[PDB]
């Protein structure tokens, strides 16, 4: 309850409580699996620690349930881990789970995330498709005729 | 988990709009009427039965009116007939709503039919059947005589009278039972909008007596009441043919249910009108009685032809599959002996999942070959 | 956290559900209905919005129904409500009931999957393709059409009463298994009935997997319809063949036919461009035995004396039963010698016995 609601209210925290738990989300880490003290890193607030947690370890399932904690969770919207853990995505930098991470969350930021790793043309004809069967986001010009 | 939750979390919150949303015209509309008006009308209805502490009927209580009664129990609590002199009352005899005879009868009409029957028809009776053409495909020969057995007669009954006579009044079918068999019949029934009684024999026999006798009834009462009606038995082998089986002696009855079919048919019952139709296995099974003409006129079998019939088959089944234009029915009907507008299908039918294993759309000839030795080497029967 | 959200959720939903205002309307509706009221049976009906009925104590009184539930919803001869006024229909009645009929393994997706059985597969095809091909129901579309049913034979237990739950399973329709033995009664036209009560099940609850076993006695067309000559063999089985030959499906309701008597039977009584397939189960041979033999041994526990060949070569060609058999009393055996973990001597033993 420490840093936590400062996530509600918006047009914060105590290093002592910030790191007691940075053995904790790393105890959850260590488990790699899964979610908990994420959801007290959500309230801190902190743009280090989630750009600082997770740069490693985990995947499938795994990074895509941080995902959504990343940019939305928090009193800020955050990115980092989705460049950072996001480098090394083995299966494919990034295309395993990011692709899981773009599809849901109905939204677009994932495109370059497909884009980063989908490099074959018809790897991405089939992105294309992807990107196309959001046609809102796809349909303008500007991601059409530029991404389209 | 977190991700999946949000749309867990969506999946709350439209739930509870609706909760929120029914509670709303909820307030609006405030349902006593549809009934209570109703139940109340009919409540008179009702009270229209309870005076007097009162479509098969069975037993009317229309009860205890004494001057009266005017009611009819057939049942083991006072049993009732209103006549004996000239006995009614002006629209409805007396009560129960039930005002009439119950079933057995008690004069006349009285109320008018307050009836008729128990156990519905057991025998159940679908009128212009599923199949008009369904099955036609190569059966022509027997319909060309159908037609005129039951078609004509139902289209135009007067020529027969302009000539003189009726339609075949009884028609036999045999070869592989209800192959297409009751369905042609059942064909010709919706070709002709006749109602088509598929009564099976297995319906008469069963646990007791007079059995297809009580049904045979009922089959010939509501034959005249569904009258221009296709009474058709498959199964004519169920009940027997001719059998000395009364010579065991515990056959009688089921020996009689045909005696029974027999009587009955026979005498009173238009045939030009209510179609009569049998279907077996075995016409050398027949009670001669059966094959008596005014009873059983017209006799055919089912069938099955010759290369070229079983091609159209072919033709007209296949085209349900996706089937190569190339290779010729008259190619695969020239291998295969002649066999049932039934079997005909294991040509085809049997070739789809060829037509799966060869993972064609459009079977092969040799899709066909194969289900032709496929199935017919698979009978060894 | 969510599981708490997820809880709630689902409470929440109880509570709009319990919230069938329309209540008031609902229960305006029930404060028309009275009570307590008058269990009834049907008989006939007509559009009177007036029917009589049926009662143990037979008053049959003529009634309408309440109407805002249905006539149409409901048959003749069967359970309506009632006042105990006229026994007024009050409206749909169930009647729930009618949980009989004759003899019948009332069973859906069974336990028995073509894995559990042992590898059978070559005619696992043969009741695949005809029956869980259409099952799928997606290539069977365009394919134009499915057989009726298959005919098993071999051994029960192993090719036969395996296999039989395999699709059964594997389609995951209604799975009805009798034996004609289980038919009969010696008496005639219930053996119908008994099929009917079965094709009542067959009709209603589709899609369903039709079973039969054993036709020894209710199918043998003998020579004869007289002297001596049991109608009900036939009575039964030609109406049985009568909802069989009146019935194929395109992928719905698929029939089994299981037993070692063949020709018994008529041959409409399989009506080829129907049936078109025959299961028999045969001897597995050394390696398809191997087959089963690895499937069932090894879900034995035993000691690394034994092998597969060790049991595999020394074999008469036993059925695929017997693989489970021998197996079987293998650790019997070993628990007559109180092990849990088994020797190969039991097996060659339990082999040599069964």
């Amino acid at each position: 309850d420490q840093v936590e609601k400062d996530a509600e209210d918006e047009t914060f925290s105590k290093e002592d409580t910030l790191r007691l738990c940075l053995d904790i989300v790393p105890y959850f880490l260590k488990h790699n699996g899964e979610e908990d003290a994420v959801d007290l890193l959500l309230e801190i607030e902190s743009i280090d620690k989630l750009p600082q947690f997770v740069d490693e370890n985990t995947f499938q399932r795994v990074c895509q349930y941080m995902v959504a904690c990343v940019p939305l969770l928090p009193p800020p919207e955050d990115v980092a881990f989705l460049k950072t853990a996001y480098s090394i995505y083995l299966s494919q930098n990034e295309l395993t789970d990011a692709i899981a991470l773009a599809v849901r969350l109905g939204e677009e930021d994932m495109i370059r995330s497909v884009f980063d790793a989908t490099s074959d043309p018809v790897m991405h004809k089939q992105l294309a498709y992807i990107l196309a069967a959001q046609k809102t986001s796809f349909e303008y010009e500007g991601v059409q005729d530029i991404i389209g | 988990d977190d991700k999946i939750v949000p749309l867990t979390e969506g999946d709350i919150q439209v739930l509870k709009s609706y909760g929120a949303a029914p509670y709303a015209a909820k307030l609006k509309q405030t349902n006593d009427l549809k009934d209570i008006e109703a139940r109340i009308k009919e409540k008179a209805g009702v009270k229209e039965s309870d005076t007097g502490l009162a479509h098969p009927l069975q037993v009317a209580r229309c009860t205890k009116i004494i001057k009266a009664k005017y009611v009819i129990n057939l049942k083991q609590i006072a049993k009732f007939v209103v006549g004996l002199g000239e006995r009614v009352s002006p629209t409805d005899i007396e009560e129960g709503m039930r005002v009439g005879v119950d079933r057995s009868k008690y004069n006349i009409e009285l109320p008018l039919p307050p009836r008729i029957d128990p156990s519905v028809t057991m025998m159940t009776v679908e009128e212009k059947p599923d199949v008009t053409y369904s099955d036609v495909g190569g059966c022509k020969d027997q319909i060309e005589k159908l037609r005129e057995v039951v078609e004509l007669p139902l289209l135009s009954p007067e020529r027969f009278a302009t000539l003189g006579i009726d339609p075949p009044k009884g028609i036999l079918l045999y070869g592989p039972p209800g192959t297409g068999k009751t369905l042609c019949a059942r064909a010709v029934a919706n070709r002709t909008d006749a109602t088509f009684i598929r009564v099976i024999g297995s319906e008469l026999v069963q646990k007791y007596v007079g059995e297809g006798a009580r049904m045979v009834r009922e089959l010939f009462e509501m034959a005249r009441t569904k009258k221009a009606c296709i009474i058709f038995f498959d199964e004519i082998d169920a009940v027997g043919g001719a059998r000395f089986d009364d010579g065991a002696g515990g056959d009688n009855e089921v020996q009689r249910t045909m005696l029974e079919l027999i009587t009955q048919l026979d005498g009173f019952d238009p045939r030009g009108n209510i179609k009569v139709m049998f279907a077996t296995n075995r016409p050398n099974t027949l009670d001669p009685a059966l094959l008596r003409p005014g009873r059983i006129d017209r006799k055919v079998e089912f069938s099955l032809p010759d290369l070229e019939g079983r091609a159209n088959i072919f033709r007209i089944h296949s085209k349900s599959m996706s089937v190569e234009r190339g290779i010729r029915w008259e190619l695969i009907s020239r291998l295969c002996p002649n066999s049932t507008g039934a079997e005909l299908r294991s040509v085809c039918t049997e070739a789809g999942m060829f037509a799966i294993r060869a993972r064609r759309k459009v079977a092969t000839e040799k899709d066909f070959l194969k289900a032709v030795d496929k199935v017919i080497s698979g009978y060894k029967k | 956290a969510t599981a708490e959200k997820l809880p709630n959720i689902y409470p929440s939903t109880r509570c709009k559900l319990k919230l069938l205002k329309q209540e008031e309307e609902k229960k305006q509706l029930e404060e028309i209905r009275g009570n307590p009221l008058s269990i009834g049976t049907l008989e006939e009906i007509i559009d009177d919005d007036h029917a009589i009925v049926t009662s143990p104590t037979m008053p049959d009184y003529y009634v309408s129904i309440l109407s805002f539930v249905d006539k149409e919803l409901l048959e003749p001869g069967c359970s309506v409500l009632l006042h105990h006024k006229t026994m007024s229909i009050v409206g749909v009645l169930q009647d729930d009931a009618d949980p009989m009929v004759s003899v019948m393994k009332m069973d859906k997706s069974p336990t028995e999957s073509y894995s559990d059985i042992g590898g059978l597969e070559s005619q696992i095809q043969e009741i695949k393709e005809s029956v869980e091909l259409p099952l799928t129901h997606p290539e069977l579309y365009e394919e134009m059409g499915p057989p009726k049913g298959v005919i098993l034979y071999g051994a029960p237990g192993t090719g036969k009463t395996l296999l039989a739950k395999a699709v059964a399973n594997q389609t995951s329709a209604t799975f009805l298994r009798i034996v004609g033995s289980e038919l009969i009664q010696k008496y005639l036209g219930d053996g119908p009935r008994l099929c009917r009560q079965i094709f009542k099940v067959a009709g209603e609850n589709a899609p369903s997997i039709v079973f039969i076993d054993e036709i020894d006695a209710i199918g043998t067309k003998r020579y004869d319809s007289n002297s001596g000559g049991e109608r009900e063999i036939q009575r039964t089985m030609l109406e049985l063949l009568n909802q069989l030959d009146g019935f194929d499906d395109r992928g719905d309701v698929k029939v089994i036919m299981a037993t070692n008597k063949i020709e018994t039977l008529d041959p409409a009584l399989i009506r080829p461009g129907r049936i078109d397939r025959k299961i028999l189960f045969e001897n597995p041979d050394l390696s398809t035995k191997k087959k089963i033999l690895g499937i069932h041994t090894s879900k034995m526990n035993l000691s690394e004396d034994v092998n597969l060949e060790t049991l595999v070569t020394t074999k008469d060609d036993l059925s695929g039963a017997d693989i489970q058999a021998m197996c079987t009393e293998a650790g019997l055996l070993a628990l007559r010698e109180r092990r849990m973990q088994v020797t190969a001597e039991d097996f060659k033993q339990a082999k040599e016995r069964v």
